[PDB]
DNA sequence: CGTTAGGCATTAAGCTGAACGCACAAAGGAACAAAATAAACAATACCACCGAAACAAAGAATTAGAATAGTATAACGCTAACAAACATAAATTAG
DNA sequence: CTAATTTATGTTTGTTAGCGTTATACTATTCTAATTCTTTGTTTCGGTGGTATTGTTTATTTTGTTCCTTTGTGCGTTCAGCTTAATGCCTAACG
């Protein structure tokens, strides 16, 4: 439809990927206590253990200011 | 020579009584100088709605005297005039003569 | 053979006659009497001014002129025209009073 | 040698004079339209007066005495009271 | 004789046809017959209302009698602002 | 089947949102009303959020108060439901109008 | 069956659910289906009042959005105050 | 060594607060020394009458924390504390559960 | 080294140890008791200082504090209230 | 009673860095919501009636008005003396 | 976890109760005038009950439709400390 996504940040491709691992394995499970628990257990990580998500991420902005480097937002209603 | 600040306005409420309820109203400890003369113009400007409508009420009554009856007949027709004063009651003012459809006869 | 109106047809007449005039229509000594009759009971031996006693006919005039306009339009949204009391309590009750 | 009545009696007349020059006025009605000063001035003091706590100011201006202006007043009356009162303080302020 | 006394039952005085005619000003085509002394309740209710409100605001300025002024201030305090007393 | 009888789920939803202390408005469809009235009497007017749970929260207790006086002038007027008239006399009566 | 989507109408956001919600909050039995335009009028010309207020206050004070306290000081001048927002 | 004032009176709302509040609130230019402790006397007695009957109803839902539903159990089910908070709505608070005798089956 | 919210939150959950051990109290309860003691203490200054004004008075004692709580609280708040007040200040007058 | 010329001390406009607040990326059934329908019970149209309220005339009984005298009371002015704002040193407390 | 916010002491000052006096409106009394409240006998009409038609709400199931709760990032808005001109209040004088 032409409109730009934002680029995803660690916890959204951390959550993405977790969350099909439970899907996976948790049949009959609500997705709010899913994201719930998913929040929990990212604040309950260690710093040590999230250096590739958040560089992965850095490498998403790099690729998102090199797709558009003239790029602004610009709200609207 | 010098002259009036009611009339350094151009109206007709004084500004000096306007500044000293203010002062001595006790709603701050400082009041600014236009504060007096924009209350005197809205002041003046409202009492020339009633009275303007009065003695349309009273020149339309075939009277040559504002009695309350006009003013409570000039504030109860108006629309914005009763917002304002729609709780407040007037001494010796009776009531808008209206009534209901259904009672009255076919 | 006297001649008789209908009921309601001199009442619209009365009606059209009090709103336009502006006078009380309950007279100053019984009100008097009432007031000082109140007021005992919060502190006895109080003097009221022809002036206090006269306000307070104004708004009693007023506060039971309104309760009845209210106390109309709920009779007429029953389908009535005959006020009855529970219109009152109603009246009161939608106002903020009880 | 009583002591005199602090009262706007007189202004109203005045301006029932600049408004109707042939009809007259009662004591009574004269009594009311004092105590319709009176009430207005309380509303519009008192409005002032806690938008000035409101915003923690200490001086009520006449921004304040505008915007209680435009928040009792209802409709047109409003913006008829804010352009009579602008144009008494740019007559004020241009003497 | 004395200047001390006492009232009774002037609640009386108050009469039918004069609840009539305020309810006829405010537009009622026909009363019925038990309205007059639920009328004369409301109107003992918001008497004793205004009357202890004016009683306190002249018991605190050390007076002995009631002025129309502070009839004005107990009905400004419930919210009826009485215009033409001051 | 055994459907119920008209009103008794009424009447067990009566209970049940009266015992409850719920916001019965959902947040996004007021927010959206909210900024859509508001544009009207001034422009770019963000609102905090604490703001519009206010505005809802405030409504829900001015509807339901009008709710309560609609069904008690329904009720004098020997109806269980509820008519625009009735609404109209509650707020004619309140002084509102 | 198909879903339908109308431009602007933002009073219309207020669905039919959540008003048949609001008066079985209020203790109604039954509610005719005039009642939910009339409801949205109604909600309408209150948030119209309650916005225009706290507009002016913020106005006043010369910031862009609106914060609580201002709807709290609008509610207050009509008779109906918000008491757990702050005072 | 020296008291509060808060406890001079008996009491744990602070004199010296609303001391300071009546003095900036601008209500008169002087203020009387009984007055903060007469105010924080009936305020103390106020909040006092409030969470004696938001206690009650809190333990007798079987609960252990005051939310404001049973505030609004508490102010809404009194007779005199109704009278005082009639215009007040609160926040989160629900209704009084009663529902009309006409609407409810025989 | 944020500025603190003065408020009071600590002085209804010393009045409600006081009045009640076992139970606790919620945030937004603690935010409620806040905004009612705040509209109270306005309602009562309120009142106390237009009885000031009508008697032209200056200074707010503990009797115009008294008369306005006989003219707000209904019932048999008031005469407890004036109980409670009255031995407050024969309690701070006597230390 | 109302207005006007110079200090001065308080106060709002001006400015910038910083901290707040809000939207939004995926998810993916949960929770909600719109729509179509059976029918069941509520609103309502109509009719009878009967006792309840209006209407009327008479008289009674009450209020209005007025002169007047006492008379508690309230509203004026001096005066003391008392209570509260203000300048300046602890302390506890609390977010 | 230590700045900050209430508390105490003496000084000035400006408010207020006590006192005197007096005016002034309030209360009571007794007359006439008038006017209006209450009684009693019509009379007629609206509230209320009872039944039948109808019209429309509710409860439900199906199928879309949205929402919700989670953290980091971007951007716009507000706010607080510091600068600085604006201004209003006080005094003395005048009319």
């Amino acid at each position: 439809s032409g409109h730009i996504k934002r680029p995803m940040n660690a916890f959204m491709v951390w959550s993405k990927i977790e969350r099909r691992k439970i899907m996976e394995q948790s049949p009959d499970m609500h997705n709010a206590e899913i994201s719930k628990r998913l929040g929990k257990r990212w604040k309950m990580l260690k710093d040590s253990e999230k250096i590739p998500f958040i560089r992965e991420a850095e490498r998403l902005r790099l690729k998102h200011m090199a797709d558009y480097p003239d790029y602004k937002y610009r709200p609207r209603k | 020579k010098a002259k009036t600040r009611s009339s350094r306005a151009g109206l007709q409420f004084p500004v000096g009584r306007v500044h000293r309820l203010l002062r001595k109203g006790n709603y701050s400890e400082r009041v600014g100088a236009g504060a007096p003369v924009y209350l005197a113009a809205v002041l003046e400007y409202l009492t020339a709605e009633i009275l303007e409508l009065a003695g349309n009420a009273a020149r339309d009554n075939k009277k040559t005297r504002i009695i309350p009856r006009h003013l409570q007949l000039a504030i109860r027709n108006d629309e914005e005039l009763n917002k304002l004063l729609g709780r407040v009651t007037i001494a010796q003012g009776g009531v808008l003569p209206n009534i209901q459809a259904v009672l009255l006869p076919k | 053979k006297p001649h008789r109106y209908r009921p309601g047809t001199v009442a619209l007449r009365e009606i059209r006659r009090y709103q336009k005039s502006t006078e009380l229509l309950i007279r100053k000594l019984p009100f008097q009497r009432l007031v000082r009759e109140i007021a005992q009971d919060f502190k006895t031996d109080l003097r009221f001014q022809s002036s206090a006693v006269m306000a307070l006919q104004e708004a009693s005039e007023a506060y039971l002129v309104g309760l009845f306009e209210d106390t109309n339009l709920a009779a007429i949204h029953a389908k009535r025209v005959t006020i009855m009391p529970k219109d009152i309590q109603l009246a009161r009750r939608i106002r903020g009073e009880r | 040698k009583r002591s005199r009545k602090e009262s706007y009696s007189v202004y109203v007349y005045k301006v029932l004079k600049q408004v109707h020059p042939d009809t007259g006025i009662s004591s009574k009605a004269m009594g009311i339209m004092n105590s319709f000063v009176n009430d207005i001035f309380e509303r519009i003091a008192g409005e002032a007066s806690r938008l000035a706590h409101y915003n923690k100011r200490s001086t009520i201006t006449s921004r304040e005495i505008q915007t209680a202006v435009r928040l009792l007043l209802p409709g047109e009356l409003a913006k008829h009271a804010v352009s009579e009162g602008t144009k008494a303080v740019t007559k004020y302020t241009s003497a | 004789k004395r200047h001390r006394k006492v009232l009774r039952d002037n609640i009386q005085g108050i009469t039918k046809p004069a609840i009539r005619r305020l309810a006829r000003r405010g537009g009622v085509k026909r009363i019925s017959g038990l309205i007059y002394e639920e009328t004369r309740g409301v109107l003992k209710v918001f008497l004793e209302n205004v009357i202890r409100d004016a009683v306190t605001y002249t018991e605190h300025a050390k007076r002995k009698t009631v002025t129309a002024m502070d009839v004005v201030y107990a009905l400004k305090r419930q919210g009826r602002t009485l215009y033409g007393f001051g």
